[PDB]
């Protein structure tokens, strides 16, 4: 297990690490979460009690390095930073928790939610996505746009997710129009599994990756990101066997964690319609289906 | 965006485009089967693609083969006319290919821009009007041309004859459209008017007589009745 240790909590912050919440009251005495499950892609985040303006985090992965964070008065916000002095950040670490002021990641046993969330998300591909070479974490926020919202402005802050684009030449081949159009297969198994992704479980990261920073920043590209992905795949007709029942996992965890409060803002009603009921994958997502019915039946 | 009543004088600007209306490309009779089912034998069809500024059709005749073996004609009928009108502008020198491209119906939108990708300079537009480019098929020698055609074919007329040599192209397509309407609500009528006087003919390189400017005014104020007459028909007004 691996820890997270915080220099001070200066400003009163609510601080969420993946699918969980938890207050911070202002200058209260926290230097941490601890206990946090070594295997998977984690995400802290923060929303400031005094400006909710801005959700922002850091995706990381602490086999990668020993992350702490710390705030900083002038830019106003949590940083995260990695200490390269390993017998330092063990010894400051073995400190707090003596003084036992880190808190526990409550990790139920019979959990599986993050694992399910996050199944095909690997740092490496964060790091692609989200450019800044000289850390080993990824900062998100709220407002970051995306390579193809831009195109439609600073590109060092930008989400360069996989663009997808079904009116564009890149989806259809000249002289199948009409076949291309109203069949993605060869836009999703083509030019985007075999010649960008290379294989469906970087296409799947992607999408995952997208559906959690809409999540958990509220940032609206990213969910235009997940939507699009899905559809690709819910409008293609031929799929391989593996990705339908893959994707329906996927969805409904996602769907099953997604908060009730939300659903208005993060579900495209077109798309979730489209794709349940008349793509070509309509009876391919059997319980994707069987969750949104019984948990959105206003969306559809 | 879509074009309507507002910016109805950019239709005559000096920027090229061209009306498409696809509601006569796949054109049906319906009948029973002899074991009393229904069944479709289509006939031919055309694409009516006009720019309404010089009166330019080009008529794309849609004949019946281009069917045959294909599945959700209705369908097909769109994507079909949306290649054909790639292919014209395409077959067109640059400087006579259109700036955008006007839809009568919204269902073309789609079909049109993913067969028009090449030319992202060229909108493709909807249009809030509603014209009655169908009964283009009410026009005899179009009809003529259209149901004796034996293979694809791609005639070129001026809808307008010669009236550009005496009025503007705005009066023009109020004309043509006040025409179409008239065949569109009373085919017999509309050309029981256009017709009853014998001593105004049809020139062989026109598809209307050769009224008079003081003749045209007599015409179209019948074709206004007509219209009139027929809406009161229809509501019992
Ligand atoms: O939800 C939970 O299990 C705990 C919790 C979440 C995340 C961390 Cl790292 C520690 C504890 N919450 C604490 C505040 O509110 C009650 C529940």
């Amino acid at each position: 297990m691996n820890t997270v240790p915080f220099t001070s909590a200066p400003i009163e912050v609510t601080i969420g690490i993946d699918q969980y919440s938890f207050n911070v009251k202002e200058n209260q005495p926290f230097h941490g979460i601890k206990d946090i499950p070594i295997g998977h892609v984690h995400v802290i985040h923060f929303q400031h009690a005094d400006n909710s303006s801005m959700r922002y985090g850091y995706w990381f992965d602490c086999r990668m390095g020993n992350f702490y964070i710390q705030y900083d008065p002038k830019d106003g916000l949590y940083k995260m930073m990695e200490e390269r002095d390993g017998a330092k950040f063990e010894n400051i670490v073995h400190n707090f928790k003596e003084r036992q002021m880190m808190v526990s990641y409550p990790k139920i046993d019979e959990d599986d939610t993050w694992y399910n969330l996050t199944e095909f998300v690997q740092m490496d591909k964060i790091r692609k996505i989200v450019r800044k070479d000289e850390n080993q974490f990824s900062y998100v926020d709220s407002s970051m746009t995306t390579v193809q919202e831009n195109e439609l402005s600073d590109p060092a802050h930008s989400l360069n997710y996989t663009v997808i684009n079904f009116k564009s030449r890149e989806a259809i081949r000249p002289g199948h129009e009409m076949e291309d159009f109203l069949d993605k297969s060869y836009y999703l198994n083509t030019v985007m599994l075999q010649g960008i992704f290379k294989n469906s479980s970087n296409y799947f990261g992607e999408l995952q990756f997208a559906f959690l920073n809409a999540m958990f920043f509220g940032n609206y590209g990213s969910s235009l990101q997940w939507h699009a992905m899905i559809e690709l795949i819910c409008s293609s007709a031929t799929v391989p066997k593996h990705m339908l029942d893959k994707l329906d996992e996927i969805l409904y965890y996602q769907i099953k964690t997604l908060p009730e409060q939300y659903s208005d803002i993060l579900l495209n009603e077109r798309v979730w319609n489209i794709c349940l009921y008349s793509s070509f994958q309509k009876n391919s997502l059997h319980n994707t289906e069987k969750i949104m019915e019984n948990k959105y039946p206003e969306l559809l | 965006g879509a074009m309507n009543s507002s910016n109805y004088a950019e239709l005559f600007n000096n920027d090229i485009k061209l009306f498409v209306d696809d509601t006569n490309v796949y054109r049906v009779t319906v009948h029973k089967t002899f074991e009393g089912n229904v069944a479709t034998k289509a006939i031919n069809g055309c694409i009516f693609t006009l720019n309404p500024k010089t009166g330019h059709l080009f008529l794309k005749i849609i004949h019946t083969s281009v069917w045959a073996g294909q599945k959700r004609l209705s369908q097909l009928a769109k994507w079909k006319t949306a290649e054909e009108v790639s292919a014209l502008v395409r077959s067109l020198p640059k400087e006579e290919q259109p700036k955008q491209i006007i839809v009568t119906r919204k269902a073309m939108l789609d079909p049109l821009e993913v067969h028009m990708l090449d030319f992202p300079n060229i909108a493709i537009r909807p249009t809030e009007l509603r014209l009655p480019f169908s009964a283009a098929m009410s026009i005899d020698k179009l009809s003529d041309v259209v149901m004796k055609a034996t293979e694809p074919q791609m005639v070129l007329f001026n809808i307008y004859d010669d009236w550009l040599d005496r009025i503007s192209s705005y009066t023009a397509f109020s004309r043509l459209t006040l025409l179409l309407r008239a065949l569109k609500t009373n085919e017999e009528s509309a050309k029981m008017i256009l017709l009853s006087d014998p001593t105004i003919t049809i020139k062989s390189y026109h598809l209307w007589p050769s009224f008079t400017d003081e003749q045209w005014i007599t015409i179209e104020s019948q074709m206004r009745d007509l219209i009139l007459t027929e809406y009161g028909r229809k509501y019992n007004v």
